[PDB]
């Protein structure tokens, strides 16, 4: 009755192990860099974080409000509230390294 | 590598050749090839030379062979049935008529089982199946005495019907199910008896299964139809092709599902399911394929090499049970009718021309420039008419829309909502003078009031009837009709029309008068009797309009 | 039909685009405004218009009497207009300014 | 060509038959097949058997005539003719027709050994079967019968000659007149006499039970549908003097009909929109099948014989889609291109069945809004005369209508389609009563419209 | 409009009602240049708390992962107009996401075009391209002599909009798109930065060289980042500004408190002589005082022996003991920190005292016994 399946499921493998850590209280934030240090390290060095972005805002409809509201959400607004705030907090500090047409699709939500 | 060849072409007619008379088999390399004429051809399929060329007389219906004694029985048409040795004692050949075995007449189809004949016969109303003996040793070819007959009480009179016979596990040029399926359909009875049953496809379209041990009778004993013939599932549509399929596939292969075919294409697959009440259930499924349907055959895997007048087109069933819908490929071959499955796929076909033809299936520098170059030129052929689809494909949505708000025009003006709101065609009275007399006119008044823009296909028509009351004397013009395109009326928008209804004959004008206004709708302007015709207004003259002071 | 008193819909006419021996033919067998004007003296209009009826001297009385005759010139009388665009029998426009 | 050193071309179950006379020195010039089949592999054509014929007598002008597949009387199997003409200066023709096997090997049929030479329109057709002309005397002679016969009707032209089911052999050459080849002497439902004055060449495509659907082609580069006589669907030919429209299937539904001139040119246009898909030029030939053994047509096309003395160079090989043959890596490239190819055929093909869905809910929705509205025939017909300046309309009724109760009025109603102007129509209603034969009772009541005629005769013509 | 007679007709163009009481409506409903089949039953009154909907197939393989949605818009949405809204509304969600199914290019622009350009260039460059020509992935050489990648996804019209353009180096590439610009333009863009950046290049390249580079394995040209190893069981790790390269990074040591502590003494000591002409090696080999070890263990260089969770050592007493029975992850964890992640999972089922599920890092079967 209560099943539901994790927003991320449907994920490129590292990118759902980046944010299934973030989920992880405030320490958060540095398991996501480790969590970087630790995939640069293996076969798949490179992070298309694009693809991520692009993850990011794509959408969803969810039913909130009323018991009738049909609503569009991205994933930035859908995945748990600790991992937006660790997830800003990790591209503040990686900000250099990511292509600005995807970055400024997230900064319109 | 040529994934197709040719090794013979034939008299055909205009058109093409007609469906389910042509028939093709093969044996090893020999082929046994009918053109729905009275030849039946045998070709070397080493080299396209032909054997053999058998003349009969009267357009061969249907041909069946036996490898073991090497025979080919063949269904001449107002004839019976000849039987033909392949070893045979111009490479035209006329049969004699000792040839000639059950000279029936009246008989349309036929089938084989091992020792067993089976013919299907017309007669008054009522269609008879038999069943005759063949003699089992290498005798005088004879049919013997007939085991049994019946009549298929339920069909009552092109389309030739078809045979198919279908043995169970355990005991031949025909089928076998497996145990679960050949239970679930025929029933304990055949299952007990390994009773052999013979599938007879009909042109009303009913596909009729009867146990064969089940009929033996003589002239004391009829068989009774009601009993002994029964029928699994009515298409609504004629037969072409029965078969069955090796679906989960994990030269007797046991089959697990159940396959016909109809000529507008409803197939029909069946399949054992044993599901969700912990009991056998008959899995049915009545697909819709393109078209007219020519021929079908079954291919290694629950494959159908199946043919519309466009294409040459395959189905899969193989994997609830098998499948939702059969959305089904072509494979770049015409309609060729009268196909053939030998199974290794090498398949051999009789193409619409007359054409028989085997359809076997399964880096350079500039030169793969030059390729490039035939790629793109090859799209670029194509792109043209994709092009002239999508502008197809706008005018056909342009109708739509038009037709859409014609709908909604009707509706609006076919429901009383108290006021008639969507269209208004009022009309009124008016003196004029002309030449020298005061003229009586009408002016009618057509009001868009709603949103809805009366386009193109709108037509008002108005009719001004006289007095009533049809008399002894048929007047001279008893009433007038004016009909007169609206175009593009729009919100708002407005025309005016005058007529005369006044003296112009004899100064006599006889009042009571109705002008009646319609508007009627021409689907095809746009682009069995086919319009529409709506009421408007119907406004009545009396003197009190006609007055003048 | 513009300048007409009732401000009715009225739909265009547009004089017809052949004639219909012209269109037999047709289907059997398979840019500017043109301008004229005048000039004439003020004193000549004036002493001729002159039982001067009332109003703006020129331009609007020389129309009312070049329209004299035209049933519809009572109501360029009243909103006095020295320049119209009529149509004309044949469909076609006509723009006369004075 | 026609010659003692020259060929002729065809195509027979998707390869190229080469007959060319080559004079041996003892003896005569001999007629040698080649037959051909391209590769695929290494895009040519290569030689794959021969045949010969040794002709007898030392007379000169020996000449083909044309060349063509029949199907025999006898088997019903399509065999390669070809007609020699033997010419001994004699004012004597002897005209050999030789069908060749499936195995390089030869057989006579006709000798027919005229005295005047044979010329215009030769046409070979089913039971091997020649028929010519001079001076407008039609003439036939069956490989059956093996005399010469006459032609009863008089006729100018022999515009189609072939097989009809029922009737067995037929002519077209005179549109009305539509012969038989036993009894010699149905013109009903032939194309109109006006267009029987522009239409120079034929090409029948189906007949049912009488009802063709055929296209012609005209003087003025023209080319026309007609089923049951009515012209749907016309085209433009690009180039001037057209000769003969040969077929293409080339897919599921691809049909093409590709046009040869007299300027040697080509066209094919696209059935389904009668629209030029392409042009070529120069053209020695045009062939029309499957060389490839895809199981679909392609057209071959020859250039000319200006580049070498040597014949299957400079070809080129279509369907007018996927298959194009002719006479630093890229190659990552080429699986995405081939893709494409694949996917462009793909929307081609699933957009046919979208389309067919949307005619198919557009009579759904016709036949709605006719049943939105709401069995016996209250009217029997429709009939109309012209009386001078008068068309009258009248229809009969039967007895369920009863004009005691239900004044009734009848009117027309122009096509818009034609009537690109607002005429009103007025239509003067007249009710008849006649007692049929009193000296129940046959009473007949009709009514009937009339209005005037020359107003709608603007177009030629209206509905 | 306001109303759903004339609104709905504008809004649904080829929804066409069969009856006269406007029950059963029929026929095409469009999304992004398509229109599918779709018939829609009502009741005899206007309610879609019942209704039927059905579809094609071909419909219904787009609307899997919303049948729930649909159900419960049509017991919850008022009208069916705005019922149409919100379906045209979800079809337009459901095909831009599975955007790889769908995609009809316009060849005689595209294909074509795309050759003409990549002619343009010179056929050594283009590397990869991708069977549905969405992806290209392009080479550049340095005067050095090193290999840079850039990869472009391209939309239906690549020479209208921008090609996104994914690329390795730090600092974020700047490509002038126009309706002009071209492959060759955009190529020439991304030269320029290659040859901007080459001071940061030969400063990495000559650290991966001439010291033991340890954390950071087969470096990306994107990490800014070099954990270098010197002496034993002492690190430190140097982030860089590739604008100012020669220049101070932000740096810090990792290791043994007491051995750590004088060398960030003499570091402090020294810093004044820092200097941008000299490279970055030959300023902290004589600020530090120190040489380096060249790779004083090249197999056992180190294997990171944290948790992959937490990535500590000593978590509470507890050590890095729970590993992967695999070959190719290895990774040890916690105790602790690996029952709190299986629980979490919908992979996860416990038995009596074990916990079944996926590792982390590589998702095999790895089992916890409490
Ligand atoms: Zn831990
Ligand atoms: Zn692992």
């Amino acid at each position: 009755e209560g099943v539901e399946p994790a927003p991320w499921a449907q994920l490129e493998a590292p990118a759902r192990l980046l944010l299934q850590a973030l989920q992880a209280g405030p320490e958060g934030a540095r398991r996501g860099l480790g969590v970087l240090r630790a995939l640069g390290s293996r076969g798949w060095e490179p992070f298309d974080w694009g693809r991520l972005l692009e993850a990011l805002c794509r959408e969803e409809p969810v039913v909130q409000g009323p018991d009738g509201r049909l609503e569009l959400k991205p994933l930035l607004l859908r995945l748990p509230r600790i991992c937006q705030r660790n997830l800003m907090s990790l591209l503040m500090a990686v900000r250099p390294s990511l292509p600005e047409s995807g970055l400024l699709s997230v900064l319109q939500i | 590598a040529p994934r197709v060849r040719y090794l013979a072409g034939f008299c055909c007619p205009l058109g093409g050749l007609a469906a389910g008379k042509p028939r093709v088999l093969c044996h090893e390399a020999e082929v046994f090839l009918s053109t729905g004429s009275e030849l039946v051809y045998v070709y070397d399929q080493e080299g396209g030379l032909l054997t053999a060329a058998f003349r009969f007389p009267d357009q061969v219906w249907h041909l069946e062979l036996l490898a073991p004694r090497r025979l080919l029985y063949a269904l001449c048409a107002r004839r019976g049935l000849y039987c033909l040795s392949l070893d045979h004692p111009s490479p035209v050949i006329p049969v004699d008529p000792d040839a000639c075995i059950l000279p029936d007449a009246a008989l349309c189809a036929f089938t084989l089982l091992d020792s067993v004949l089976v013919t299907l016969v017309q007669g008054p109303a009522r269609w008879k199946m038999q069943l005759f003996e063949q003699p089992c040793p290498g005798e005088d070819p004879r049919p013997g005495g007939q085991i049994g007959e019946v009549e298929l009480s339920s069909y009552t009179p092109h389309f030739l019907p078809v045979l198919c016979s279908v043995s169970p596990s355990g005991s031949s040029g025909g089928f076998t199910l497996e145990d679960a399926l050949f239970g679930l359909l025929f029933g304990a009875d055949a299952t007990l008896l390994q009773s052999p049953v013979v599938l007879c496809g009909l042109p009303d379209g009913q596909l009729c299964c009867v146990i064969l041990k089940a009929l033996v009778t003589s002239r004391s004993a009829p068989g009774d139809p009601n009993a002994l013939v029964k029928i699994l599932h009515h298409l609504e549509e004629p037969v072409i092709f029965i078969g069955a399929l090796k679906t989960e596939p994990q030269e007797d292969v046991h089959c697990d599902c159940l396959v016909a075919f109809g000529h507008h294409g409803r197939m029909l697959a069946i399949k054992a399911s044993w599901d969700e009440s912990g009991k056998l259930v008959p899995e049915l499924r009545e697909y819709c394929l393109p078209g007219p349907v020519l021929c079908a055959a079954c291919g290694g895997g629950g494959r159908v090499y199946h043919s519309t007048p466009s294409d040459l087109c395959v189905v899969d069933l193989s994997r609830q049970p098998e499948e939702g819908p059969g959305g089904l490929p072509p494979m770049l071959c015409p309609a060729s009718l009268n196909i053939c499955s030998v199974v290794s796929t090498k398949l051999l076909a009789l193409s619409a021309k007359g054409r028989l033809m085997t359809c076997s299936l399964d880096m350079t520098t500039e030169s793969a420039g030059q390729k490039i170059k035939e790629l793109l030129s090859g799209i670029g052929n194509i792109s043209e008419r994709v092009s002239f689809l999508k502008k197809a494909v706008d005018q056909r949505n342009k109708a739509l829309t038009s037709l859409n708000e014609a709908m909604n025009v009707s509706c609006a003006l076919l429901s009383s909502g108290t006021g008639p709101r969507p269209i208004s065609c009022t009309t009124s009275t008016t003196w004029s003078r002309l030449q020298t007399q005061d003229v009586l006119m009408a002016t009618c008044v057509l009001e868009n009031s709603s949103s809805f823009s009366l386009d193109q296909g709108w037509t008002l028509c108005i009719q001004v009837l006289t007095s009533s009351c049809a008399l002894d004397l048929d007047s001279a013009c008893s009433a007038i009709t004016y009909t007169i395109p609206v175009d593009q009326l729009g919100p708002g928008a407005r025309r005016e029309v005058t007529l005369p209804l006044g003296p112009g004959e004899n100064g006599g004008l006889d009042l009571p008068v109705t002008v009646s206004c319609t508007l009627f709708y021409s689907l095809r302007e746009v682009v069995e009797q086919e319009g529409v015709c709506l009421p408007l207004s119907r406004h009545t003259v009396d003197m009190l309009q006609c007055l003048r002071f | 039909p513009g300048l007409a008193p009732p401000h009715t819909r009225a739909p265009s006419p547009l004089g017809p685009t052949r004639d219909p021996v012209a269109t037999f033919l047709e289907t059997c067998r398979e840019l500017p405004p043109s301008v004229a004007s005048i000039k004439v003296s003020a004193e000549l209009l004036r002493a001729a218009l002159k039982d001067g009826h009332s109003g703006v001297p020129l331009c609007c009385a020389t129309l009312q009497w070049l329209l004299a005759e035209n049933a519809a010139v009572d109501v360029v009388r009243a909103r006095a207009l020295s320049s119209i665009q009529g149509v004309a029998p044949d469909g076609a426009n006509v723009h006369l300014i004075v | 060509m026609s010659s003692n050193e020259q060929e002729r071309l065809l195509c027979y179950n998707g390869e190229v038959l080469v007959f060319q006379l080559s004079k041996g020195n003892t003896k005569t010039p001999i007629l040698h097949v080649r037959r051909m089949v391209f590769d695929r592999g290494t895009k040519v054509f290569v030689q794959k058997s021969t045949g010969f014929f040794t002709i007898k007598e030392e007379n000169s002008h020996l000449k083909i005539m044309c060349c063509n597949c029949v199907s025999d009387f006898r088997t019903g199997i399509n065999l390669p003719y070809i007609v020699i003409e033997k010419n001994k200066k004699n004012n004597v023709f002897e005209y050999f027709l030789l069908i060749l096997h499936s195995t390089n090997k030869f057989e006579m049929r006709l000798s027919f050994k005229l005295g005047y030479e044979m010329k215009d329109g030769l046409r070979v057709l089913n039971g091997p079967l020649i028929l010519w002309r001079h001076v407008k005397a039609f003439f036939f002679i069956s490989s059956q019968t093996g005399k010469v016969v006459s032609v009863s009707g008089n006729f100018s032209s022999i515009q189609w000659a072939g097989e009809i089911e029922n009737l067995g052999m037929v002519l077209l050459g005179l549109k009305e007149c539509c012969l038989s080849e036993e009894e010699c002497t149905s013109d009903i439902y032939i194309i109109p006499p006006a267009y029987s004055s522009v239409v120079t060449y034929v090409h029948i495509c189906a007949t049912e039970i009488l009802r063709i659907s055929l296209i012609a082609l005209t003087r003025k580069n023209q080319l026309i549908s007609f089923q049951n006589g009515t012209p749907k669907n016309v085209c433009q030919l690009p180039f001037g003097d057209p000769c003969a429209v040969q077929l293409m299937d080339s897919g599921g539904g691809n049909l093409f009909f590709v046009v040869s001139f007299i300027s040697n040119n080509a066209c094919a246009v696209w059935k389904e929109s009668f629209q030029v898909a392409a042009k070529w030029e120069k053209l020695s030939l045009v062939l029309i099948d499957d060389f490839i053994g895809s199981g679909t047509e392609q057209v071959l096309l020859l250039f000319k014989d200006s580049l070498n003395s040597d014949c299957l160079t400079s070809f080129k090989i279509t369907d007018l889609g996927k298959i194009n043959y002719s006479s630093e890596n890229r190659y990552l490239v080429v699986p995405p291109l081939e893709t494409g190819l694949k996917v462009c055929f793909s929307s081609f093909r699933e957009l046919r069945q979208h389309l067919l869905l949307k005619e198919k809910i557009i009579s759904k929705s016709y036949k709605a809004l006719i049943n939105l509205v709401q069995s016996e025939q209250l009217v029997e017909k429709i009939w109309y005369r012209v009386i001078d300046d008068s068309l009258v309309v009248g229809v009969k009724t039967t007895s369920s209508l009863k004009l005691s109760l239900n004044d009734v009025t009848l009117s027309l109603l122009m096509d818009q389609a034609h009537d690109s102007r607002f005429r009103l129509l007025k239509c003067q209603n007249r009710v008849i009563k006649l007692s049929t034969n009193p000296f129940k009772k046959e009473c007949v009541q009709i009514i009937t419209a009339v209005t005037s005629l020359s107003p709608l005769l603007t177009f030629s013509k209206f509905c | 409009m306001a109303v759903t007679e004339a609104s709905l007709l504008r809004q649904c163009p080829l929804l066409l009602p069969q009856n006269r009481s406007k029950t059963v409506y029929e026929g095409f409903i469009s999304a992004q240049g398509r229109d599918f089949h779709l018939r829609i039953v009502l009741p005899e009154d206007l309610q879609l708390k019942n209704a039927r909907l059905l579809c094609s197939w071909q419909l219904r393989t787009i609307l899997s992962g919303y049948h729930r949605i649909v159900q419960q818009r049509m017991q919850h949405s008022p009208d069916l107009m705005s019922f149409m809204m919100e379906l045209k509304m979800l079809l337009e969600v459901a095909l831009k996401n599975r955007q790889e199914l769908y995609a009809l290019p316009p060849p005689p622009q595209f294909y074509s075009s795309l050759i003409e350009e990549i002619g343009t260039l010179g056929w050594d460059k283009l590397v990869y391209a991708d069977t549905c020509f969405s992806t290209i992935k392009l080479k550049a050489e340095d005067a050095s002599g090193r290999e840079h990648l850039i990869t472009l996804k391209l939309k239906a019209k690549y020479p209208a909009e921008s090609p996104d353009y994914f690329v390795d180096f730090p600092v974020p590439f700047c490509a002038s798109w126009t309706p002009q610009s071209s492959l060759i333009s955009i190529y020439s863009q991304f030269l320029a930065a290659i040859e901007s950046l080459k001071a940061f290049w030969d400063v990495m390249d000559e650290i991966d060289e001439k010291t033991w580079v340890l954390e950071p394995e087969k470096p990306p040209r994107s990490a800014t980042a070099r954990r270098i190893a010197l002496g034993n069981n002492v690190s430190i790790n140097i982030e860089v500004d590739p604008r100012h390269p020669t220049m101070l990074p932000e740096c810090f040591f990792l290791g043994a408190d007491h051995v750590v502590k004088p060398l960030g003494i003499k570091l402090s000591r020294n810093i004044h002589l820092w200097d941008p002409e000299n490279s970055v090696l030959q300023n902290l080999k004589d600020v530090l005082e120190i040489d380096f070890p060249a790779r004083a263990i090249l197999e056992k260089s180190d294997f990171t022996m944290d948790c992959g969770i937490c990535y500590a050592y000593q978590l509470d007493g507890t050590i890095p003991d729970q590993v992967c029975d695999n070959s190719q992850c290895g990774q040890p964890f916690h105790q602790i920190c690996l029952y709190e992640w299986l629980r979490g999972l919908l992979t996860s089922r416990q038995s009596f005292n074990i916990i079944f599920g996926e590792c982390p890092y590589c998702s095999k079967p790895i089992t916890l016994k409490m």
